[PDB]
């Protein structure tokens, strides 16, 4: 059977605050700067 | 044209933009008139410590917020099918006019005596005359009759288009292979200018129309000259 | 629906019953001041007595407190409640949230 | 007084305006002297003191009504962070303007925008109301 | 009936009602529906023998 | 186990989970989109380039918006969380499939990312129209790879709807009528029958395109005796449904959350609520050609399509009407979400107004493909919709994790979000009355004010989606653990606590016939 | 088709009323709306004695035997043309 | 017993306020942002012909 | 043939702990184990497809 | 709704670390891309 | 030592929502009229009188004099 309870019932870890920010960062940060890039990459082509 | 901070429409042109702008101005306040009564109503609701908790019966208040709104809405589709049919009227025109769009400028047909054709390409801004108007102008205007009932014929000769004069109150879709009819009526002398109304492609925005009504007269002498 | 009077005695009959438990007063109290209303004077003294009988004379107040919660901004309705069950309050030794010092924030 | 997790299938103690009175008692488990005046409180309420009744209200509730009424400040640190965020955005808007944004076409020029302005008013652009209409052709110059 | 010491009771105090009344039924003396006052009584266990 | 948890997951919770966590990362590629456009319009000029990389960045804003942010998180994550809770049931009648319909949203969004990545892009605004959607406009695999995404995205809402109207209508408690359901599993039901009927027209219609495109049939191609018009009506006999499958289970939470924070044990006119929804539903199967009063039809068709479409009018009021009639004399409570709940309904309001001026035909003439469009739809959707999720996400997220938000932060957040969206949008109503067209990268130099506002109020709106990201890592980060919650007698999904045990309703509730 | 709408859970007396009240008449009230506008006396096109129509192979077993059953002057000519 | 707001509360909204209107002010006029006014009351119009 | 659903009833019922999917036995392992291998490296080669052709060949 | 005091508080300073964090992981990557655009159009 | 008057004790909620649902209405009113006079009417009036003695000639040849024509210099 797998973990239950608040901070358990999720596919990240909240174990530690720093390393949560570290993911959340991660997460997000990746999704909002992909259109940024794939603008970079269409200006980049010609 | 619109002018720096316009809030509403761009003055009327033709009588049928005219009837457009009062029956805007008819259905804006009823929209004004609902919208502050619901935020009013809000804070109603939201500004009393007397409380009723308890099951409150609906099938009365019901009968009031289903009929009066019936009531509004036909009060507001009498007047716009008024308007609607009116725009459909049988008029029978004095000219026809042709406008085919292209990616992306506009070529127009005066093909009722002669076998006048020409393109219209917007002005590069490289390119504009002190005192012209910025992706507005263009290198050949479509000289029309003023006072007069024109009929224009719309279709495209690549993807789609829209040939559209806000003054005038138009917008017809330019579809390949179709032939769309709209009529024109301007009630003065001037230019008058629109823009490319479908996502066509790269120069979309870059694609615009530009109207100069003159006197019968001077229309004939720059058909002739236009051969 | 009913008349004035008849909802009244059917809520004073209510808290009158000699028997009345611990539940059915909360009940009674918290389906009450769910109504549009601030019940009349007739009604808390029955609901008073049956806290009586209940030995609940923090629940006593409670009801009094409610009351004037009920009338929002009519500041002029708990002062005549208060006004009509002085007997009630001195009969049974029940002093007001204000004489407790529970009205301050 | 403290609550568990694990006692969310258990009636609980809410404080609220249209529930005056909650399912459980503030306070369950009492002292020598709590159950010493639950005893005296079913003997006549005039022989019990400000102070037992207070006591006893408080075994009852939490808080009274006055005090979970009470208004609170908390809007004012809503109103001046959103405030301070919004101040902050324009920091992103001036950073734009100044590394992202080039120069703007040189139809907004001076000059440019008085003779557009004058070319408007010879063609007549809103004659009835808009623009045009704002301007004394006598006279020559805006309408006062 | 219940497996346990508790069971989700929902009341629909007066039929045609919309709104159903949730509560947690206890093992012991019998409880009522916080709205219309009705008695419920857990009766635990079994099921398989 | 995190495998077996995760990635082949049977449970409502947990793949409720994955779609909020989906749609949460969609919303910020959808946000980053939306920035680009509005960078764009902040000058006049050209930023990026012409008008193709420009409609890339509007086609792909609105598909991320739509398919991957709201119907993943309404739908997928609200609805997968909350229905079986509502309803006292274990999990959803296909367990199985449920996980597949959330599956095939990742691969969905990596061909709309193959899309805008090959070529120049797919610029075809979300509609995609023919010819310019064709393979002579718009030659090369990225139309292919749109039309392949929309696909995807398709089977796993149909699959969705299969499983909600099942779960719904199948494994209620023996003794509830539907007529004893909570509004939002109403608004779940009638949306996905929406879903169901209305996204294998769009099938079709996008499948038709892919063999204009590649097999040489020519349904929408003039020279094989095709018609582009037959797409936009194919398209649209989707396309309104689709707004309404957007704003339905908003509306279904906007119910909970005035109920919940009124201090309410039921919302106002339920049997009208029901009936609302229902009205609103089978109407918006009969209005599609609102969006077509340009293309060239006969006056009778559109005085039909005119009249048709302000009926909806009627049932929407009494929704609205009801929900302010359940704020009536409740004790409220001043949390964030009944302040989004609020915003929602005045917004939605003054959104679902200016598309009843859009129903007029005549006056659409005017206003058609210009950003008097653009204005109606995002108080609709960046303010309806969006508020409506925020709303629940405040609400429910104690629910979904066991720890509470800081009220402070989230009352700063909405404020914020206030003050962006309408700064943004409001002043679109001016640019589009005043003739600006739609998908333009560049305008004239008399729109320059209104352009300059409303970019100027994106960047407020970004601010505010950097805080939330913000106001979540600190729930998480300070760990306030719920105790209890007011009115579980009348909102059955918090009744098994926070967060509720991964098996709920082993036993089922117990529920008298009489 | 599956209409646009929902209940199914068990389709009783109270969801028929339901649609009764909600669908039905609402519908009859609309097309109701609809005819008592569009109605209006239409103008009596011009009489052309046409031979397909105004047929009188017997005369009919009332009346002068001219004139049809639901005979309405305004708008039905007899074989000779519209009547006084 | 004071909280956040009760200790922080007037500095937060004083402060919060100023700033705000400061950077907006200064982003308005100081940093060359066409705002393109109305020309109605503000522009001499010019020979252009 | 003969009736063997109740073998069959003996075996996806014993207590093994095993999920469904791989309860036959043996094969349902190597089955799935062709079916994952084929999905992953399948998504591998069409990652590299993409970033193949996201970029000009002149 | 009622909860705990929180199991791991997090202090004004860290939670100015956290929002910053979290504007600079938004802000920076965009910020380069808009910032290199020119060297981006005509390269 | 005053006595104090028995005060309504019934639908103040009620009392106050039909109250305010009725001067909601008045200002309806209210705002309508002036709706239909400070834009409405305007909007008739100035173009009313915009083309009551408009002479379209006349304006034509005050633009060619200006020189905004492509066909009449
Ligand atoms: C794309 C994802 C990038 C991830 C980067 C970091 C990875 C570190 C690994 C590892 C370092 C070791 C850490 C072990 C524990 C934590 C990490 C982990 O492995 O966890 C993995 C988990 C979770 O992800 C994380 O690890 C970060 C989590 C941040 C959580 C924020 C919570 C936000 C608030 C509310 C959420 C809803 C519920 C609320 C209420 C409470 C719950 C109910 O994911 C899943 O198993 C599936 C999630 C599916 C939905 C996400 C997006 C799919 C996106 C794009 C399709 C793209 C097309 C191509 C697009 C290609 C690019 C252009
Ligand atoms: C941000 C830019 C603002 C620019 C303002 C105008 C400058 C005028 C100069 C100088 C003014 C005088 C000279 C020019 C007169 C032109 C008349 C014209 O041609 O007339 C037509 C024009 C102009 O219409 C007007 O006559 C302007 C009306 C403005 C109404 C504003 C409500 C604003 C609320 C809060 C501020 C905005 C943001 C939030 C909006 C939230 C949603 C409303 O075009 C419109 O129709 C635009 C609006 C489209 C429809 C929106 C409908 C629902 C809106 C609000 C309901 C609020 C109810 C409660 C009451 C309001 C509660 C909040
Ligand atoms: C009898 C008739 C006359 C009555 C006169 C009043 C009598 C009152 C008696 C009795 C009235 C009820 C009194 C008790 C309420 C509880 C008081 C308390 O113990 O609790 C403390 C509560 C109190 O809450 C209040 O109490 C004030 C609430 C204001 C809420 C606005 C919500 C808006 C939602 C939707 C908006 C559209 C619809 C609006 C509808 C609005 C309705 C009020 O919480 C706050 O203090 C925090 C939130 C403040 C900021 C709110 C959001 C601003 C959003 C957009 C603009 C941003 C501007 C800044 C940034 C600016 C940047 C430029
Ligand atoms: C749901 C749909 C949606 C949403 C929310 C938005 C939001 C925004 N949109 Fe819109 N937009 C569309 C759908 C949407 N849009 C569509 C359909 C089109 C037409 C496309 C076409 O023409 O083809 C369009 C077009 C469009 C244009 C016109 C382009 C043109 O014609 O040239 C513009 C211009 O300003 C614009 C701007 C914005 C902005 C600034 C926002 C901002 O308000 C965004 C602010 C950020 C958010 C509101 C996202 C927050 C949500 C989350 C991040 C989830 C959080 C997670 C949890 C709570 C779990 N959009
Ligand atoms: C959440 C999404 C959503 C919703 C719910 C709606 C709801 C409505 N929409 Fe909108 N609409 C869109 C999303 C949405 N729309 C999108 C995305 C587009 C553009 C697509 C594209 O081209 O890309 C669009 C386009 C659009 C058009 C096409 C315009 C054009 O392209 O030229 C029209 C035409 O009629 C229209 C009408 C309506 C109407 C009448 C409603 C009605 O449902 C609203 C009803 C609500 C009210 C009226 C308010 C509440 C009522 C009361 C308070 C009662 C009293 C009221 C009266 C008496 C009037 N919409
Ligand atoms: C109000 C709607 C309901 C319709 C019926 C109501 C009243 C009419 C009386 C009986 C009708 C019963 C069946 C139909 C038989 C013939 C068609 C009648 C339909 C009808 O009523 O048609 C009318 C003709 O009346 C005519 O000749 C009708 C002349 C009446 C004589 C009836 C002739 C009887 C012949 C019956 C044959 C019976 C055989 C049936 C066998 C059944 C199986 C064995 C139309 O009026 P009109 O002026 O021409 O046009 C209108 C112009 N303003
Ligand atoms: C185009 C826009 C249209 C505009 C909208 C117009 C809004 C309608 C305006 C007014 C509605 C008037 C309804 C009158 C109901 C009387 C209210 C009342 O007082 O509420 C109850 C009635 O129950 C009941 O109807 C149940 C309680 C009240 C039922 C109705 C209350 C809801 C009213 C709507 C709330 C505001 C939202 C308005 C929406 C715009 C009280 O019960 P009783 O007195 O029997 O018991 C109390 C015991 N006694 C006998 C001792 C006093
Ligand atoms: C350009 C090309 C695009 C290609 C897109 C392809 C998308 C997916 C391809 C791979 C999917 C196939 C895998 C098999 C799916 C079977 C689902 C199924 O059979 O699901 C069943 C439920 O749906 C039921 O009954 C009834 C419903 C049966 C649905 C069958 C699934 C077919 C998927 C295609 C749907 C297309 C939509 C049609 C309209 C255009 C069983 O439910 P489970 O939750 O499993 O179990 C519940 C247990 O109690 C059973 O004991
Ligand atoms: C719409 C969403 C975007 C909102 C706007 C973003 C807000 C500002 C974010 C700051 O980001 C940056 O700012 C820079 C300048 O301040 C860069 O430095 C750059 O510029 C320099 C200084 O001029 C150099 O030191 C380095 O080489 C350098 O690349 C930089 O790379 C980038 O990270
Ligand atoms: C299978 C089922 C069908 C069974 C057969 C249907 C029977 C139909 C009966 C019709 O009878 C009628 O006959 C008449 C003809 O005599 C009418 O009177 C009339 O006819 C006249 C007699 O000349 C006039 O005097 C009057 O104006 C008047 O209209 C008349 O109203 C009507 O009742
Ligand atoms: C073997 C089985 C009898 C029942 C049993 O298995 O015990 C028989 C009975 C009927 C079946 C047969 C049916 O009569 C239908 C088919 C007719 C033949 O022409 C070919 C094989 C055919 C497809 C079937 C094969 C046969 O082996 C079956 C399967
Ligand atoms: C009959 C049905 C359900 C009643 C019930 O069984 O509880 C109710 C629910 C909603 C009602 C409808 C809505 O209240 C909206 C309309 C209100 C008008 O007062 C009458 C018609 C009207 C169209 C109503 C007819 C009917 O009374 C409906 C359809
Ligand atoms: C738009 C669609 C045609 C789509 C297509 O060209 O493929 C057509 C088919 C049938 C039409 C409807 C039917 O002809 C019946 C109605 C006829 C009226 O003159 C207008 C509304 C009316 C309800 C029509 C509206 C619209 O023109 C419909 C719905
Ligand atoms: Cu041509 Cu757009
Ligand atoms: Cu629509
Ligand atoms: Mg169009
Ligand atoms: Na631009
Ligand atoms: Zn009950």
């Amino acid at each position: 059977h797998y973990e239950e309870g608040p901070g358990k019932n999720i596919p990240f870890s909240v174990e530690n605050k720093w390393r949560l920010l570290a993911m959340m960062t991660l997460f997000f940060g990746s999704g909002f700067a992909a259109p940024f890039f794939i603008v970079r990459h269409q200006l980049l082509k010609k | 044209m619109a002018y720096p901070m316009q809030l509403g429409f761009q003055d009327a042109t033709s009588p049928i933009m005219e009837e457009l702008l009062h029956f805007h101005d008819h259905t804006l306040m009823i929209v004004f008139l609902i919208s502050s009564l619901v935020l009013y109503i809000i804070s109603l609701m939201l500004t009393t410590k007397l409380t009723h908790t308890s099951t409150m019966d609906a099938q009365e208040v019901e009968t009031i917020w289903t009929i009066l709104p019936a009531i509004i809405l036909i009060l507001i589709a009498l007047p716009s099918l008024r308007i609607l049919y009116m725009m459909d009227e049988i008029n029978n025109p004095s000219l026809t006019v042709k406008t085919m769009g292209h990616q992306w400028y506009w070529s127009y047909e005066y093909t009722d005596y002669e076998d006048l054709s020409f393109d219209s390409y917007m002005i590069p801004t490289s390119e504009l005359k002190p005192g012209e108007l910025r992706l507005l102008e263009v290198d050949n205007r479509v000289v029309l009759p003023m006072e007069m009932t024109i009929r224009m014929l719309v279709s495209s000769e690549d993807v789609l288009h829209s040939w559209a004069v806000p003054s005038l109150g138009l917008k017809t879709d330019a579809i390949p292979g179709r032939l769309n009819q709209t009529t024109l009526m301007s009630s003065r002398p001037g230019l008058y200018y629109g823009q490319c109304s479908e996502i066509c492609g790269s120069n979309h925005s870059f694609m615009p129309i530009v109207l100069e009504l003159v006197p019968l007269k001077y229309f004939e002498k720059w058909s002739a000259s236009m051969l | 629906h009913e008349t004035d009077e008849e909802f009244d005695a059917r809520w004073v009959t209510y808290f009158n019953k000699p028997d009345i438990d611990a539940w059915e007063l909360r009940k009674g109290m918290n389906t009450l001041v769910g109504y549009d209303l601030v019940p009349e004077p007739k009604i808390i003294d029955a609901a008073l007595r049956a806290c009586r009988r209940l030995n609940d004379f923090a629940s006593a107040v409670r009801i009094l407190e409610v009351v004037k919660d009920k009338a929002g901004p009519h500041k002029e309705i708990y002062p005549y409640v208060i006004q009509e069950l002085r007997p009630t309050l001195n009969e049974l030794g029940i002093s007001t949230p204000e004489e407790l010092g529970l009205d301050k924030v | 007084s403290v609550v568990k997790s694990e006692d969310y299938a258990l009636p609980s103690y809410v404080d609220r305006r249209d529930y005056p009175l909650p399912d459980v008692a503030h306070v369950k488990n009492l002292s020598a002297s709590q159950k010493a005046l639950k005893e005296k409180e079913k003997a006549s309420w005039s022989s019990l003191s400000i102070d037992e009744k207070v006591e006893l209200y408080r075994l009852k509730f939490k808080e009274s009504f006055a005090e979970m009424n009470r208004s609170t400040n908390e809007w004012k640190t809503v109103v001046g962070a959103a405030m301070f965020f919004i101040g902050f955005t324009a920091l992103l808007l001036i950073w734009e303007k100044h590394y992202v944004y080039g120069p703007i076409p040189h139809t907004f020029e001076e000059e440019w925008v008085a003779k557009q302005t004058k070319r408007m008013l010879d063609m007549k652009v809103a004659p009835i109301q808009g623009f045009s209409a704002k301007w004394d052709y006598d006279k020559n110059e805006w309408k006062k | 009936p219940s497996i346990t010491n508790k069971r989700i009771v929902g009341c629909i105090c007066e039929e045609d009602n919309s709104t159903v009344i949730w509560f947690w039924l206890h093992k012991g003396e019998a409880q009522r529906c916080p709205s219309c006052g009705t008695h419920y009584k857990l009766v635990p266990h079994q099921l398989a023998h | 186990m995190f495998i077996n948890r995760w990635l082949f997951s049977t449970n409502h919770k947990d793949i409720g989970t994955l779609y909020l966590l989906f749609g949460a990362w969609a919303g910020m590629v959808g946000t980053a989109l939306s920035l680009l456009i509005r960078a764009e319009l902040g000058q006049p000029g050209t930023l990026l380039g012409d008008d193709q990389i420009y409609n890339v960045v509007v086609t792909a804003h609105a598909f991320v918006m739509i398919f991957f942010m709201v119907m993943p998180i309404m739908i997928g994550g609200f609805g997968n969380w909350l229905v079986p809770l509502m309803i006292g049931a274990p999990d959803m009648a296909f367990p199985r499939m449920n996980n597949m319909s959330f599956w095939l949203l990742p691969p969905s969004f990596l061909l709309l990312l193959a899309s805008s990545m090959v070529e120049a892009g797919a610029g075809t605004g979300w509609t995609v129209y023919p010819p310019l959607a064709g393979n002579l406009a718009h030659a090369g695999a990225s139309v292919d790879l749109t039309i392949f995404s929309l696909h995807l995205a398709g089977v796993s809402s149909i699959l969705g709807a299969i499983n909600f109207i099942t779960t719904i209508i199948n494994m209620k408690p023996p003794a509830m009528s539907q007529y004893q359901t909570p509004l939002f599993v109403w608004s779940v039901m009638i949306t996905a029958v929406l879903l169901l009927l209305s996204l294998p027209v769009l099938a079709a219609g996008i499948t038709m395109l892919l063999t204009d495109r590649n097999l040489n049939t020519t349904f929408f191609d003039p020279a094989g005796g095709g018609d582009p018009i037959l797409y936009q009506h194919l398209f649209w006999f989707f396309g309104h449904p689709e707004v309404y499958i957007l704003i339905l289970p908003g509306f279904g939470m906007i119910s909970h959350i005035v109920t919940y924070y009124s201090g309410k044990k039921e919302p106002f006119g339920y049997m009208g609520m029901v009936w609302a929804m229902m009205s609103i539903g089978f109407l918006g199967f009969i209005v599609w050609a609102h969006h077509m009063f340009t293309v060239g039809m006969d006056v009778d068709t559109r005085a039909y399509f005119t009249s048709a479409t302000m009926i909806i009018a009627i049932p929407t009021g009494v929704k609205v009407f009801s929900w302010l009639a359940t704020l009536h004399g409740g004790n409220i409570k001043w949390s964030p979400a009944m302040m989004w709940a609020l915003g929602f309904i005045f917004l939605f309001t003054v959104g679902g107004l200016t598309g009843i001026v859009l129903a007029n035909s005549s006056l659409d003439i005017v206003l058609h493909d210009t950003y008097y469009v653009v204005a109606h739809f995002h108080y609709v959707l960046s303010m309806g919709a969006v508020f409506a999720i925020m709303g629940g996400f405040v609400h429910w997220f104690p629910l979904f994790s066991g720890y509470t938000l800081n009220d402070t932060w989230a009352k700063i957040h909405f404020a914020i979000m206030f003050v962006g969206v309408n700064m943004t949008f409001f002043p679109q109503h001016f640019l589009g009355l005043s003739g600006m067209p739609r998908r333009y990268s560049d305008y004239p130099d008399a729109y320059t004010m209104w352009n300059t506002i409303s970019s100027m109020g994106s960047f407020i709106s970004l601010t505010a989606v950097m805080l939330m990201v913000f106001i979540i890592w600190e729930a998480f980060a300070s760990k306030r653990e719920v105790l209890t919650v007011d009115l579980t007698t009348t909102n059955l999904e918090w009744l098994n606590g926070c967060p509720p045990p991964y098996h709920t309703f082993e036993e089922p509730t117990y529920v008298n016939l009489k | 088709a599956s209409a646009a709408k929902g209940d199914h859970g068990g389709t009783g007396a109270r969801t028929w009323r339901f649609l009764t009240f909600g669908l039905a008449l609402p519908s009859v009230a609309l097309c109701t709306l609809n005819s008592w506008l569009h109605s209006g006396h239409r103008e009596r096109p011009a009489f052309i004695p046409y031979h397909h129509l105004r047929i009188r192979t017997k005369p009919f077993s009332w009346g002068d035997g001219n004139h049809t059953f639901f005979h309405n002057p305004r708008v039905n000519p007899l074989p000779t043309g519209y009547e006084k | 017993a004071p909280d956040f707001h009760d200790k922080y509360g007037n500095a937060v909204l004083a402060s919060g306020a100023t700033f705000c209107v400061a950077v907006w002010v200064y982003m308005a006029t100081q940093i060359g942002i066409e705002w393109n006014p109305s020309p109605v009351g503000r522009v001499t119009p010019k020979e252009w012909r | 043939f003969e009736n063997r659903v109740a073998e069959k009833q003996k075996l996806f019922q014993e207590d093994n702990g095993l999920p469904v999917h791989l309860k036959g036995g043996a094969t349902d392992n190597i089955l799935y184990r062709v079916t994952m291998t084929l999905c992953l490296g399948g998504t591998l080669y069409s990652l590299y497809c993409l970033g193949w052709a996201s970029f000009p060949h002149k | 709704i009622t909860a705990k005091p929180a199991k791991t508080p997090t202090s004004p300073k860290e939670q100015a670390i956290g929002l910053s964090v979290t504007f600079l992981s938004f802000l920076l990557p965009a910020g380069w891309v808009l910032y290199h655009l020119d060297n981006y159009k005509k390269s | 030592s005053t006595a104090l008057a028995k005060p309504q004790m019934r639908g103040l909620l009620a009392r106050r929502l039909r109250f305010h649902i009725v001067g909601a209405f008045m200002v309806s009113l209210g705002f309508a009229t002036f709706y239909k006079f400070a834009v409405a009417e305007k909007r008739k009036k100035a173009y009313a009188d915009f083309y009551r003695n408009y002479d379209s000639m006349k304006d034509f040849e005050e633009m060619r004099k200006a020189g905004i024509f492509q066909s009449a210099k």
